[PDB]
């Protein structure tokens, strides 16, 4: 369904009002804490001794419906940016009263207005209002797609408007919200109250709110079209924003009074409910947004990972492909072909790998390797009433274990966000000893990517986990795993570094440097850099979770996220480029990260300070 | 006290107009307590005001007014905070005060209205940016206009032209208005950008000619034709809210601000009265029609100040 509230800007009795808007099927209230036009005076006599009430009593509603149905707003008058300084002080405290009423009744929002480019003191009397006493409160900033400037009628006749290209003069809105949050050093607790016109700006302009803290669209009763019947409705390219914002689970408020007098309220809100019970299909992938590399893996995060139907049919399909092409018809049952299970997990390789044997009818010797002792349980268990002596599970790190003899294929894989996932090179190279000369491995070859992202709200995120004991910028030099439909990509995914297994090389060394420069063709604000693989396991059969090469049903893969310290202005035209390194001692693995265009930052995770995968 | 007239009178007045004969019409708003409404009153004696118990007609609108207008003897426009503009009809014997029509056109606050020389349109300014013209006898929105960027603080109509009207808002813009072309409106005022226009007001013998008061507390004249302005006069501390010319061949200009003082200046915009009487803003101001001398202002503090202009 869609949660969903009315706005308006005259309430004459508060219990009445609230009645009407609970009938037409809103769930909550955008109304004044204070008249709008009640200007008060609070420096010059003798309007500033004026006898009170200065509004109506808290007493008027119950706690639980301040708390849940009422969101505030700032009063018009209030202007704290005017060109006169008695407006300007007197706006100052009439913010401060109206901020702290609305902080005083315990209201979930605060509606604030972003219609002009200086705001800067609006900022400064908000950041105190927000460092004086610590709150659940939020604050809304109504910020229009189109501002009321660029969209007026072309009815002046001595100032006719612009009809030429101004690709960053569209643009001008996102500066309004984007310097003011500045200004406010990213509060968790100050959102985005997108306010939708008549008609819609180019593509660039809306795609520049995507990973941006929207928690509120604002939809005016005049956008409405009226169809063949008199209900209101929408326009196809409106419909296309509603979809995007409903996948953003948005609050969506309706504005301005009912033009389509023959009908209701109610029609407006029964054409968005309409929309969200007839929006396009969701996919198997679609049914906190960031997560560190897991390290610790109990029973029901190895269950998730095992969770994943087409990487098994994958992987019992190259197992199947590899026995047909070493063994022939004629060596159907005199020749036995040893496979080597490392890194073995609670049985979901070793079960696809006997699946294999069976659908290409050839003899297996197998060997089931873990070093978790509590999956060797699981593995133990299984063997002994389901596989028998054909499988020998191996409770031993594949670097060190002394095997009976040597291999003929060797199956590995990465489950899940497991952090060691990212020590695959070093685990292969120590299990490659006991492979022989002619063997295969399987996944033969890993091919990792890197694409720029942009997101103010995964910024916000990263920002958060502040811990104590530790450097207070630590987790910006850590690597996150998140979901696709959070971050906007910037350019096109490039290839970061290969990894072929088995390592013929005489002196193998797996650490990597790469300097990837990435074609940026928007205006944006660089956060950080989302890291995507693909595997080859044996010859045409692959997986993948780079999104042009993405393989339909996967679940259990999710892309790597990492963050930079300061965020990055980036221009239409500019070219992103970001140098990583990927160091590796003989004890420890670790990531490290560059930009050095179209600014320069700070190297990230230096020696690994932050972060480090133990071998 | 008469009939279906509201018990009490709201604290707030908002607008205060003398009628041809003499009578007093009175808006009142609660921008405070419990209920957020408005109420219109009529006073025969203009000393009666602002007692309840003693007036000709009295009823109690939906939402608060925020500006008036009368539609000639018997009818009264009302700019409403639920984005509508009303039309009350006085009674036969002029008793009570009869709705004809209230219809919801603005997405915000009708924060200004003003009726056109025909006395069959009118103008209405909105905190919707939009701005638009009204069939009075039809009932029905004639153009809607958007021009401006922000809100419109002032709409008002010329003395004697049914398609020239004058329009103010908080996006510095004066516009001179005129249906008659296919680009009605025209940015007209001062060379460099200074205050916001805060109060409009047409003369009532030159009709090419104007004053305007700003947010700083200044008040000045300007040509439309000469479109350079060249008389100000710093009369205020605070906002100017309202400007009233007089009935005279020779006309004054009554002055009204947030500073909570009354003003009266000649033709040079030189100060002649200055009254103090008010403790609060300062909202309305109307010339006796009887007696020219005469002025009646009202404002936030319910007080109806009667002043004898020398
Ligand atoms: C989701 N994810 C990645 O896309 C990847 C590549 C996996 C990596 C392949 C080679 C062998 C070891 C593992 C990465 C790491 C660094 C840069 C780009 C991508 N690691 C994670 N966790």
């Amino acid at each position: 369904r869609v949660s969903s509230g009315r706005d308006l800007n005259c309430v004459p009795e508060i219990a009445d009002t609230l009645g009407a808007v609970a009938k037409q099927g809103f769930d909550f209230l955008c109304m004044p804490v204070f008249h709008p036009r009640f200007k008060r005076e609070f420096i010059q006599e003798p309007a500033k001794n004026r006898p009170g009430p200065q509004t109506r009593s808290d007493l008027l509603l119950s706690g639980r419906d301040w708390n849940t149905l009422i969101v505030g707003k700032l009063s018009p008058w209030i202007r704290p940016d005017s060109k006169v300084e008695k407006i300007r002080r007197n706006s100052e405290a009439a913010m401060l009263q109206e901020l702290n009423f609305g902080a005083y009744l315990g209201l979930p929002a605060f509606l604030l207005p972003l219609n002009q480019e200086d705001n800067t003191n609006l900022a400064r009397v908000l950041t105190n209002h927000i460092h004086t006493g610590h709150h659940s409160s939020m604050f809304w900033m109504r910020v229009p797609l189109v501002a009321p400037e660029d969209l007026r009628d072309d009815i002046i006749e001595n100032a006719p408007t612009t009809h030429t290209e101004e690709y960053s003069g569209e643009e001008k809105t996102w500066m309004w919200w984007h310097n003011f949050r500045t200004l406010c050093d990213y509060s968790k607790r100050i959102a985005v109250a997108l306010e939708i016109g008549a008609d819609l700006p180019s593509n660039h302009v809306i795609d520049r709110w995507l990973g941006e803290p929207i928690k509120a669209a604002i939809l005016p009763t005049s956008i409405f079209l009226t169809n063949k019947k008199g209900f209101p409705v929408l326009s196809k390219m409106h419909q296309r924003l509603i979809f995007r914002l409903l996948k953003l689970e948005v609050q969506f408020i309706i504005t301005g009074t009912n033009h389509h007098s023959e009908k209701e309220f109610c029609s407006y809100l029964q054409y968005l409910e309409y929309l969200s019970q007839n929006r396009p299909p969701p996919n198997a992938y679609e049914l906190s947004p960031l997560q560190p590399l897991m390290d610790n893996l109990e029973s029901q995060t190895y269950e998730v990972f095992e969770k994943d139907p087409i990487k098994y049919s994958q992987y019992q399909q190259a197992i199947y492909k590899c026995l047909l092409d070493r063994v022939p018809e004629e060596e159907k049952d005199t020749n036995v072909q040893v496979l080597m299970v490392l890194g073995a997990g609670r049985g979901p390789l070793v079960n696809a790998s006997l699946r294999a044997a069976k659908q290409a009818d050839r003899r297996i010797k197998l060997y089931a390797v873990e070093k978790n002792p509590n999956a060797v349980v699981t593995l133990e268990n299984w063997q002994f009433e389901e596989w028998g002596s054909q499988v020998t599970v191996v409770s031993s790190d594949m670097r060190e274990w002394v095997a009976p003899e040597k291999a003929d294929i060797i199956v590995s894989e990465l489950l899940g966000s497991f952090a060691d996932n990212e020590l695959s090179p070093e685990c292969l190279d120590g299990a490659q000893h006991f492979l022989k000369d002619d063997g295969v491995s399987i996944p033969g070859e890993y091919t990792s990517f890197l694409a720029p992202i942009s997101s103010s709200k995964l910024y916000n995120e990263v920002r958060a986990c502040r811990e104590k004991d530790r450097d207070p910028e630590a987790q910006f030099e850590m690597p996150y795993v998140v979901r696709l439909h959070n971050f906007h990509q910037l350019s096109a995914p490039q290839p970061c570094f290969t990894f072929s297994h088995p390592n013929r090389d005489p002196m193998i060394d797996n650490n990597r440097y790469c300097t990837l420069e990435f074609p940026v063709e928007v205006n944006t604000v660089l956060h950080g850099f989302a890291g995507y693989f693909e595997t080859v396991l044996y010859q045409d059969i692959t997986l993948s979770i780079r999104p042009e090469t993405h393989s339909p049903g996967m679940f259990s893969w999710f892309p790597i996220l990492f963050p930079i310290k300061q965020p990055i202005t980036v221009r239409e035209g500019q070219t992103i480029c970001v140098r990583f390194w990927r160091c590796s001692n003989s004890k420890k693995v670790w990531y490290e990260w560059a930009v050095t265009a179209p600014v320069c930052s700070a190297i990230h995770n230096p020696t690994g300070r932050s972060y480090t995968i133990g071998l | 006290l008469p009939p279906n007239a509201p018990a009490c009178m709201e604290r707030q007045l908002e607008a205060a107009r003398y009628r041809s004969d003499g009578a007093l019409l009175l808006g009142a708003s609660s921008l405070s307590g419990r209920c957020w409404a408005g109420s219109l009153w009529l006073f025969k004696d203009p000393c009666a005001a602002p007692n309840e118990g003693f007036c000709s007609a009295g009823v109690q609108t939906e939402a608060g007014v925020a500006d008036l207008t009368w539609v000639g003897e018997r009818g009264i426009l009302v700019a409403s905070d639920s984005g509508a503009v009303e039309l009350w009809e006085l009674d036969e014997n002029e008793t009570l005060i009869v709705s004809k029509f209230c219809k919801y056109e603005h997405d915000d606050i009708v924060s200004t209205v003003s009726v056109l020389s025909s006395g069959t349109q009118a103008v209405s300014g909105s905190k919707d940016i939009c701005i638009k013209v009204w069939d009075l006898a039809q009932q029905v929105v004639l153009s809607s206009y958007r021009a401006h960027a922000a809100q419109v603080t002032c709409v008002a109509a010329s003395p004697h032209k049914d398609s020239v009207f004058l329009s103010c808002s908080e996006d510095n813009r004066i516009l001179l208005w005129d249906t008659r072309c296919p680009k009605p409106a025209s940015q007209i005022g001062c060379s460099a950008p200074g205050y916001l226009p805060t109060s409009l007001a047409w003369h009532p013998q030159q009709s090419e000619v104007f004053v305007f008061g700003d947010e700083n507390g200044t008040v000045s004249l300007v040509d439309t034709k000469s479109t350079s302005c060249v008389l100000s006069s710093a009369v205020h501390s605070q906002c100017v809210t309202g400007l009233v010319f007089s009935p005279h061949s020779v006309p004054f200009l009554a002055s009204l601000s947030e500073d909570c003082s009354l003003a009266v200046l000649d033709s040079s915009l030189s100060e002649l009265f200055r009254s103090q009487a008010h403790r609060d803003f300062v909202r309305d101001a109307t010339w006796s029609p009887l007696n020219h001398s005469l002025l009646t202002t009202v404002g936030w503090d319910h007080q109806v100040v009667h002043h004898v202009v020398p």
